């Protein structure tokens, strides 16, 4: 995603 | 002669105190935590529940549950467990030798009060107890005797109107739209950034964003506007593990669900409408007074745009020749604590608690007889 | 007049082909393959960067690259790639001629579709585009206009109710957890009976095995008895260098990752409760239509046995007067891009695609006012 | 009553010792070497195996073999005759008197557990046992409850994080990168200036060289180009022989491959990679707290230049408001052991105990059920 | 335009020629023959140093020396000597308008090599040199492009594997057993039937012996039982000065020491298992594709039983279900020269030259960075 | 419990005893005497052959011959007349109550030892037999257990180096060149001054002298130019008949092959760099105690300078940091004898003699099983 | 390990 | 080699 | 609550 | 020896 996943 | 207790259990906070203070001793967040992993190192007191702040303060490595949704007591183990902190590790007092009043929402189900009142009387039991409404309560800390509250927490948003101490059942409106569903909006919504928060400690940290960076817009079509053409209310907020975040549009995309319900998919109508509607439904004659009189409580109402936002709908709303004021304290936040203190220490409230003799003769149903 | 092209640009695997076909004519995995060493022998023809299958015939000697992961693309040049290998390599036209059919999951970043529209505008600029929901198309290659879609391919699992042709999105969930979780779950318990694979190619091993032998228990403590009981359930696969392999339970505890998240550490709940919620947030009067059409698409949803299971976790949940149906098509692995061929063919849905003079004059924020 | 046994078993040398000790009693390699010519001269004792310090004084006449590889047990010969000589001609105790303590990498076999439970219990059958893992071992040495441990040896480098005695299963990471590894690159590139080192007695000797010799660069090729210019880094060594040899940029050459391993042709990613990997796997409000306490354990991790590489990559990678800190200890080459010695003696520990008649009923898998 | 020089400097035979040839135009044993006596005859003339065929044909009064052991140069003095006669007597053709490819082992000393072009571009100075590797030239040779090559000449046993036109630097294995260390074992074993050989002429001898006579058993112990029981493996050979030897079992003992290097007192195993663990340690993917290319070069490969049992040794390490293939050309003694010829040929490697500006301006450290 | 008979069989000498003794009982010249003319003289007994010291003491009327040469025995009747002279008329005893040892020179021919066998089974019939290494005896009789023997006696120089009671087969070397050859080259160099001697007797004169006379130089140059300035070092020896010599340089030239072999036309090294050459083709850690323990045996190591030399010359070829010890006992030229009389009183040893039914089951061949 | 290691 | 062959 | 809700 | 000594 970009804060929370990664990706 | 023994000094009352005065405990508000709101969906996503317990206000705990004394009777006769200005502002709660106890002001924690009602949820339960525990461990979802297995604990390894040995020697250490580990536990099985965590209630309370810590909860909050090891949130990473626990599941969180709110006891309470929608003013409902869902769990009463978990709400068991909040009681008990509440009294003896907050309060640091003996339940058995002071009466206890509680809170609850109207229009709720009788069998919240009636195990309420069984638990109050069976496991933490109390000389005398007592239920009151928490928007009576917001008016009795107002100090006017007339007026409509709009009371919004965490689970329930109600309208109550009173007029010279009587109050008009008939025109008592609920709705099911309050501070967590504007969180779990927020979290769908933090989406399109690029932000994602699935798990309860990122519910907690997406509740202090809404609860630091949030703001109520005075016209929306004009902020949506404004928000598309510079990025000049663009926000950043800096997450726990030292990521920053900007926000733009969402710091009021986020409360205008209040206002225009179906963001979320819900048929009713706004909190403006709600209160216009709650108010047309009263007599004629009382009407003007409730005009002027509007009274805010709880959290969900300390967004720093509201009040004028709610002046400027009622305004629309109502015919032009009446005065419309809004009351907007800035300790609105405990207000029904302290109502609860000042009707808890009153002189004539002495003879309606509901003692123990009472109970143990009528069972779990005076409940429905002493009180709203 | 012209023909348009459908491309479904999954996690895992990239499916492009005409509209108005049964079949996708051109599956491959989207791999960007780099070598990793440096080649001594000249004279023949070595490239920087393979993809697709000769990625795959070639693994021994590169490092492979997924350039999407959960639905979100992370690389832009590896995906430039995978789409000028689609459309040049592949399908073999000119991009310029042809309107284009993408796909992309719900609740994402507003960015990668904004990049989507301005890549097939600037880079292989077409006459028009669009960009749809992958359960809606689903639902359209399933033939009917009811029912809720549970789409679950390499890095997205959602579920999306549809009821008569309308959509409720407060109701669409998305869950991480699909296909690659699976396979590195599969990776992580391997190495209880002994077998290590840490590389990207031993990665496409383990996605062979699991493809090719795991399966959905019915009951999984039962299996599990019956596990430890006897070496009845073990099975023994081939590696590509000649040694065999013998697995037993985890044949089934590797999907069951898809019930049971927290075998990942992961705090969400299985994909049976996601879809009983995404049921009950719906309207009440709808619901027993979203019992009987339970829609199974997407690769992962091909164990055989998870149509029984999803069958009997949903009877267990739902009142027992409801009729539960999972209606599981046989081509479920292609469905997305069925739908989008059904959809890019209709007659009323020429007047919805995209037109370049559209993108010259709104710049690229045309697709969040024309699209989902 | 009885003191108990703490045996780390690693895959280049064995600690055993009693618990509540400070420092293991036993310290000797775990090599078992055999003689590969004939006896011509009759009359006194000449052996068919040599266990340890014998194996490495008499090494110039011997092939010399390790039972554990990679933390996994190969030889289960070797490993009973290096168990034998450390029970009986190192601690000189009786086994049957004594519960043992011993230690084993995370993401293993269950077989290599399983037999080792077998053999500790049917050959040097002892009253009780437990297998516990190495880097929980070092934090219980380092004496606090929290923090991420890497713990490189022989065979294994491995990282664990522990949030408040809980351990994080799904953010365990292992790479079969450490000290053995780095020897026979040592091997390899000590051929460029000339020496050449074929055979395991020479192994033994670069692998002095590299204990002696080699350390970690803060920036690698900045001191590439210090070495390129000047002989300033050059370092002369004295062989068994006779003969002295001088090493260059092949002091910092060889440790460089922990943190790129493509140097001896391995697709995975450096220490301070993994470790950062390992941090961002788990929880996000637990994050910060995993950055300060980064813990070093193993004697892989003795290089006079590792701590401040691996502070300055974590903090590249870490974002800028966080705090990184390395600790490492003076004694971590023995911390497992010491951690070991704390478990061992704890009163709470003594309940958890795989005990004589549990094996008899459960056979050799209740250490499945009983440990990690 | 120029045509370019391929000169193989191999440990025991020298083989220069022109690019684009089929065979080498000159082979010669690279050793330098000194006289050890007095020449009392006066008036014809006598040399100091005998370089080539020469020092062949009148080894009876001279002192042979080797300038090259196991792929290094020791005698500088004599490899120009060895070069010069290569250059201006054999090819007959100025060195200074040719350029000049040579060869050379892998994991050698870099003084090697530098020292080589530092002779090529300050004495017989080159308009171009290049260096490459003897088993990528027999590949080269081969018309393959994958493969691993089993590489044997006088000093030096390496196996370089290469896929898809791609080296394999970490699984490339070098051993120092070859010819001339089976021509030790075989002057020492002569000894036990009674003949002598203790000079460098004599050692020449049995080189020649061993060339005629020599043969690889298909088994070890059933060819021993078979020699020992009739006398039908026995042969003839006829000394230079008249006598007849003959040989038993000693025709196949002496090719086993490449089989068991124990034999000669080394730890190493057989080029079979050297082999085999160069091909299990490359990637999984490629190593069917090294199992049916084993490719075998040098004339210490060319013994009449060597392919077979190399097959059946391999095959037997192997797993049962993968093919096994050993390419054994007719023309494997010179395969590197032809691979040195198809290579300076090429039209794609006039690029990669080393200059004499580029020498000029680097010095002689350029090699490391335009080469191997 | 009979006593064991030890016959050390040189080139020049037999020395045959009893076991457990300290010195041999019975030292003679191994040479066959045959008269070369008629005898004129009837009456008192004249025999046909003359064995031993009456060979010695009517040496001018016979002609001699010695049945071993270079440690292989030639003629075998002189041999089994050596034989018979040494059990019947020295050491008078049976040969057929008594175990027979004998020593070997290594790398010798197999049907010297297997004919030795024969012989000692089938003439001389014993109840056991055992052939042993001389240079092992020597390190037996040295009373240490490491060590590189040099044993160099009448035919063979050999050098074998011995690690903690482990021998070194691929690092044993044998030279061609002993006492006789120095006779020799004394026979050729005493011409210089006008002596000439052809003769057998001649011969044991010079032999003789060179035992008397000659010494070790530490310096030759310097040697040399001493001899060549004053007559300080010449020496005077009375010839049998009455003549007196005189000689001065030769006294030094002669073992000067030892060290230099090419004063004979020899290609091979001297006893120092055999040495050299036997310690480096060990393993290196053993090296260093092949350095402090240089054991000489033999009676040609009994030159009153050879100790010296060969510490200065092994000191100049080892490195500089090693110690160089060289083990000269006064008793070394009975060395090997006392060593065989230690080995045949071991208890241990009584269980590898080679008895008569194993030669009777298994024929001359036993002995490559039974011995090295 | 068994199947991708040696051990 | 210089330091464990020789050459 | 139990009947339009969950609580 | 037989082949290179005499012996
Ligand atoms: N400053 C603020 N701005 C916006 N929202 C707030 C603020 N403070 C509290 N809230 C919201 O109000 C709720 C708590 O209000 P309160 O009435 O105390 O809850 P309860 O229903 O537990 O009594 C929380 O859900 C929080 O998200
Ligand atoms: N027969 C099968 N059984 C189990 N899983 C499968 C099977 N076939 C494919 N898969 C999984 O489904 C995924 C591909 O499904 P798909 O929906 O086509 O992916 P994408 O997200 O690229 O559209 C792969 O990750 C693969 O592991
Ligand atoms: N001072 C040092 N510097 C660098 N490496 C070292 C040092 N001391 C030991 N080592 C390496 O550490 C390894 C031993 O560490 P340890 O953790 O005790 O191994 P084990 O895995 O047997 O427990 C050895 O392989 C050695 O090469
Ligand atoms: N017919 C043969 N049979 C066995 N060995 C041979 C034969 N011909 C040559 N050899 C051996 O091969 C070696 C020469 O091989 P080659 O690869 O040309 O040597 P170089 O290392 O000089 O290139 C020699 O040492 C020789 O002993
Ligand atoms: N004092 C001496 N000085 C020099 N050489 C001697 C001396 N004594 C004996 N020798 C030589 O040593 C040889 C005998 O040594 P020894 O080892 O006993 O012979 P064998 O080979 O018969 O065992 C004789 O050839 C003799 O020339
Ligand atoms: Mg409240
Ligand atoms: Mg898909
Ligand atoms: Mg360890
Ligand atoms: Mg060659
Ligand atoms: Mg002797």
């Amino acid at each position: 995603w970009x804060a929370x996943c990664p990706a | 002669e023994t000094t009352a207790l005065v405990c508000d259990n709101g969906s996503g906070l317990c206000k705990a105190g004394f009777a006769g203070d200005d502002a709660p001793r106890a002001v924690f967040p009602s949820i339960v935590g525990r461990p979802c992993h297995q604990g390894v190192m040995v020697g250490m007191g580990q536990k099985d529940s965590y209630v309370g702040d810590e909860a909050q303060s090891k949130r990473g490595i626990l599941t969180l549950k709110y006891p309470i949704e929608h003013g409902i007591i869902t769990n009463w183990d978990d709400m068991e467990k909040i009681w008990h902190h509440s009294f003896y590790n907050e309060l640091r007092v003996a339940p058995e030798e002071h009466p206890t009043l509680l809170t609850e929402a109207p229009l709720n189900p009788k069998a919240n009060r009636e195990k309420m009142t069984q638990i109050m009387f069976e496991t933490f039991n109390v000389p005398a107890m007592y239920v009151a409404i928490q928007a009576v309560l917001s008016l009795y800390a107002s100090g006017r005797t007339t007026g409509i509250v709009l009371d919004s927490g965490d689970g329930v948003t109600h309208n109550v109107p009173i007029y010279e101490g009587y109050a008009l059942p008939h025109a008592i409106m609920r709705l099911d739209l309050a501070g967590r569903d504007l969180t779990d909006y927020l979290m769908k919504i933090l989406t399109e950034r690029g932000y994602s928060f699935v798990t309860t400690a990122e519910r907690e940290i997406v509740r202090d964003i809404k609860e630091k960076l949030c703001y109520v817009a005075l016209d929306f079509e004009n902020e949506m506007a404004t928000a598309a053409s510079s990025s000049s209310l663009e926000k950043s907020y800096e997450l726990p593990d030292g990521q920053v975040i900007t926000i733009g549009n969402e710091r009021f995309r986020c409360p205008e669900t209040l206002f225009q319900p179906s963001f979320i998919g819900m048929e009713s109508a706004g909190i403006h409408e709600t209160t216009y509607n709650s108010i047309m439904k009263c007599d004629i004659d009382i009407r003007k007074d409730l005009y002027a009189n509007n009274v805010l409580s709880g959290g969900t109402t300390m967004y720093p745009g509201i009040a004028d936002r709610m002046q400027k709908e009622i305004t629309a709303l109502a015919p032009s020749t009446m005065k419309i004021k809004i009351i907007a304290p800035p300790e609105r936040k405990y207000s029904v604590w302290i109502g609860g203190s000042i009707l808890a220490s009153l002189s004539t409230f002495q003879q309606m608690w509901i003692s123990k003799p009472e109970y143990d003769e009528a069972g779990p149903s005076i409940v429905h007889r002493k009180c709203f």
